[PDB]
RNA sequence: UACGGCCGCAAGGUUAAAACUCAAAUGAAUUGACGGGGGCCCGCACAAGCGGUGGAGCAUGUGGUUUAAUUCGAUGCAACGCGAAGAACCUUACCUGGUCUUGACAUCCACGGAAGUUUUCAGAGAUGAGAAUGUGCCUUCGGGAACCGUGAGACAGGUGCUGCAUGGCUGUCGUCAGCUCGUGUUGUGAAAUGUUGGGUUAAGUCCCGCAACGAGCGCAACCCUUAUCCUUUGUUGCCAGCGGUCCGGCCGGGAACUCAAAGGAGACUGCCAGUGAUAAACUGGAGGAAGGUGGGGAUGACGUCAAGUCAUCAUGGCCCUUACGACCAGGGCUACACACGUGCUACAAUGGCGCAUACAAAGAGAAGCGACCUCGCGAGAGCAAGCGGACCUCAUAAAGUGCGUCGUAGUCCGGAUUGGAGUCUGCAACUCGACUCCAUGAAGUCGGAAUCGCUAGUAAUCGUGGAUCAGAAUGCCACGGUG
RNA sequence: GCCCGGAUAGCUCAGUCGGUAGAGCAGGGGAUUGAAAAUCCCCGUGUCCUUGGUUCGAUUCCGAGUCCGGGCACCA
């Protein structure tokens, strides 16, 4: 290890918090807790929903929760299916009137999360890492953007000797706070080991 | 410099020179260094502020010097004021423990009065 | 303060305290094993300790839970 | 290493206001208890009255005169072995150095107290006495006394 | 080389095999590593100084040695106040003994039984053998759900072994300036060039050059924080003016000022001069509160050490399963007959001691921080307000300065040790705790060989707070004073 | 068998007019080293071969013994 989180390092500027709200030592303890339960669950029943981030606003006993996804319709439900379920599931989980507003992801090829959850899913589909890692991710360069650094952990392909891979385009100056980058992880528990992946998309400068 | 005030034991092993204090003994001055880390083979000089002075910390637990003696002289009198045999003998410089005051008791009684 | 898992106590006194409470209370029970520990149930009971010459009274207190019985019984003479 | 700036401008004495006496109190100072240093030297510095009886001011400099060297050694890792090539000493350290010998040797004097154990040394300085004055020749016996390498 | 021949005075020469043995031996050239090779550089590396460690007593860890156990790990710089920001039980993983074998922890099934509370005895306890108290609801009166019992088994369980099976995470060269790619060109090729050279910078920073032209990871800059001023708001913060004083910004009042804290201006070699090829840059200078990445953080390239961690967690394989699973009690991790590293306090008048007294910062706090007041010599206890916080509390800094003293002795130094008796935590502090009082008052009179840190608010020293935490801090993290 | 000598630290040795004995090495504890050495610092638990005697007192002095070592055992 020898790298600072390209996201948290910027959590101050050019990067909003995926959970903005106030709280005091009292409830704060169980507060961030519920947020985890709800957030962890919203993925379980919406994995293939192609969900990106998941913000969580909190005014007063009424969390908002915004499920950003490239596939909104599927996260919507049969004109009330999905929404109702989730919006209701947030019952005792937070013991408060929790809403839920979906956000459409523009260009699902420039968002880290997706580009990460995807490549990993392809790997689980018995596919050559190099191919997808390169091409199936190279797209982020065709819909725009200036630079995208990918990274696949070890154990790739039949081999006991874990190895990391490079492959990067444009420029990803993660040494610039005013740079703003879309970083996110993604695992892939396969027949053996847990081939990981890290997406570094440089979406413009300042 | 004097820890419990006055008397600066210098140029001697710790514990050994620690007993210098009119209150600790071969064992006590020893039992303190343990929880102080300070070894015995180290001369007070060899020490430092965070070595010699530290000793002055766990020393305020026991009673020493002047008042220790006074507190005793008085305590003694407390039981000695009472018309008990001990006191009656304590105010005459006679053995109150159990010796033969009938003879051999120089250091006890005092000098010879022929 | 040296058993980690398994606060041991000399069985000798064990069977007694448990017997005393059985019939309520009574006079102290002779004991030579100090190395044990002031058991909780022994709370407010009577125990003795052969400190070499004779025994010594022992009246357990709330606090007396995992402390060594011997602790309450001196040994050598002094002053 | 290669750094090259200037000297640290020191604050003058708490009275006479003199850098020469300034770094003097500092060299004498201990445990940052600068206060004591002043109250320990500033006294003995004036206690000279009882030791003389006049405007005790130049006495200090005059006393240091007998403790001002002008030659020191300096081993050099050359010629396979280690040279010694002795060289003089610029003024910047002349006055300074001396002050050390005057104090670093006035402590082992073993007199009444540092306050006075120091005073006497000054009188012994100009009158040649103590290791303070000794160190001079005991040092000169190398430089100027072994120019064979100088 | 042997044997045979020939030559020789003799050294020995000349001619010249085999057995057996290996899968290579070898030549030049390339990349790099290294050199007790050379050139040029930077870093508290050295030199210059300031203070240390090495001796001493005590703390802490480690190797030993021991132990029933002294649980496992960490071992050149990268191991040792390290995983432990906190070992009396617990923790715990270790030892001893008692005890439990679908099991303490998960589900499935069978049949039962509310869960629950008070409970008696046998026991160290783990537990077992009994007395009650207990009946909530889905009621389609089969069945049920949470939970409990016990029977069977698939299993559950492993801080067990491999960190040379791994993920994740970390230290290190090193904040070092380095590491590469595309294309083009060069050699038969490994490979080179670029990226070398000349200046220059903290820097593969920049400027020229140049068979290379460009590009990426880096360095720089974005982030925080500290250094000036401005806009804005004015409680618990502030008091310049005016006023009223139960003299305290206490009370009107006042948004000025300190401060708070959201947003702004400012520093760029921008401007002046000289050097440099009239370039990069350097050297000074002006203006400013602040210069030449302002000070400090944060940020750690490509990879190396099969470096560390299966013991936080996860996990391939291997193991154990009426037991390297699991419960209780006590004991152990604090043992010693030595050593090595990191610390605290000294060895003293740049000081102690009495009295007096002035100055700061950043912080914690509902099983909490705890006032005032009362008791006690004191630790602390009783009673009980305030604050869940610029309102209150822990907290009413130390150095320091005034006076006085003691006068260089082992002391008026320094406190180790021990005894006497006490407090507070907690079932409980023998083992093995923190602290108070009284008495005891040692070694130590500045420490060889050798060695460490430190370039400015630095080293040096002086206090203040916090994490862990019921209660064992001289350790760690952090703050400010003097300097 | 005879005469002369030795027996002292684990090894090889030095030493004493009679009272408490050492060196080189090995050994051990520190150090320095990445680790070994080499080097640096600090460390002797010797019933002075046995057994008799002199003596207040024996490694030392006297007698003897074992062991080792040197020499000798010849005419026949």
């Amino acid at each position: 290890g020898q790298k600072v989180h390209p996201n948290g390092i910027r959590l101050g500027i050019v990067k909003p918090w995926n959970s903005t709200w106030f709280a005091n030592t009292k409830e704060f303890a169980d507060n961030l807790d519920s947020d985890f339960k709800v957030r962890q669950y919203l993925t379980k029943e919406l994995a293939k929903a192609s969900v990106s981030r998941i913000v969580i606003e909190r005014p007063a006993k009424s969390i908002r929760v915004t499920i950003h996804t490239a596939r909104p319709g599927i996260v919507i439900g049969k004109k009330g299916e999905d929404v109702e379920k989730l919006r209701k599931v947030v019952a005792d989980i937070a013991g408060v009137p929790a809403q839920i507003n979906i956000a459409e992801v523009r260009k699902p090829e420039l968002d880290a999360k997706l580009v990460a959850d995807s490549i990993t899913s392809q790997l689980e589909r018995r596919v050559m890492f190099r191919r997808a890692m390169k091409r199936a991710v190279q797209n982020a360069m065709r819909l725009g953007a200036k630079g995208i650094k990918v990274e696949v952990s070890g154990r790739l392909g039949g081999a006991e000797i874990a190895r990391t891979e490079w492959y990067r385009e444009g420029r990803v100056p993660l040494h610039t706070l005013r740079a703003d980058i879309d970083y996110n992880t993604s695992e892939a528990h396969t027949t053996y080991g847990v081939i990981g992946v890290k997406v570094w998309i440089f979406k413009g400068e300042i | 410099a004097r820890i419990a005030g006055i008397n600066i034991p210098d140029h001697k092993h710790a514990v050994i020179a620690l007993t210098s204090i009119y209150g600790v003994g071969k064992t006590r001055s020893k039992a303190i260094l343990a929880a102080a880390g300070i070894a015995e083979d180290v001369k007070i000089s060899e020490l430092s502020e965070g070595q010699i002075d530290t000793l002055r910390d766990e020393v305020a637990k026991f009673v020493v010097e002047g008042d220790l003696r006074r507190e005793i002289s008085m305590s003694i009198k407390r039981l000695m004021d009472l018309g008990c045999y001990r006191g009656l003998r304590h105010r005459r410089g006679l053995p109150v423990r159990g010796q033969r005051t009938k003879t051999n008791a120089r250091t006890r009684k005092g000098p010879r009065k022929p | 303060r040296s058993l980690k898992k398994g606060p041991f106590i000399d069985l000798h006194l064990l069977k007694k305290v448990e017997k005393a409470v059985e019939s309520g209370d009574k006079k102290p029970l002779r004991t030579w094993s100090r190395r044990s520990t002031i058991f909780p149930n022994m709370i407010g009971l009577t125990i003795a300790v052969h400190n070499g010459r004779q025994h010594v009274p022992v009246f357990v207190t709330d606090e007396m839970v995992g402390h060594k019985l011997g602790e309450f019984a001196p040994t050598r003479t002094y002053r | 290493r290669r750094r090259v700036i200037g000297q640290r401008k020191i604050l003058p004495d708490p009275k006479f206001g003199s850098e020469l006496l300034a770094k003097f109190v500092n060299i004498l100072m201990v445990d940052g208890k600068k206060s004591t240093a002043e109250s320990i030297v500033y006294s003995a510095l004036e206690t000279l009255a009882q030791r003389s009886g006049k405007s005790e001011l130049e006495a200090f400099e005059v006393a240091l005169e007998n403790v001002r060297p002008t030659v020191e050694v300096k081993s050099r890792r050359v010629g396979g072995s280690t040279y010694q090539v002795p060289v003089e000493v610029r003024p910047v350290r002349r006055n300074a150095l001396a002050m050390r010998w005057i104090v670093e040797a006035a402590r082992k004097r073993g007199d009444k107290s540092m306050a006075l154990r120091l005073a006497n040394e000054l009188s012994d300085a100009a009158e040649n006495k103590g290791t303070a004055v000794k160190k001079r020749e005991d040092v000169h016996r190398m430089a100027e006394a072994n120019k064979a390498f100088a």
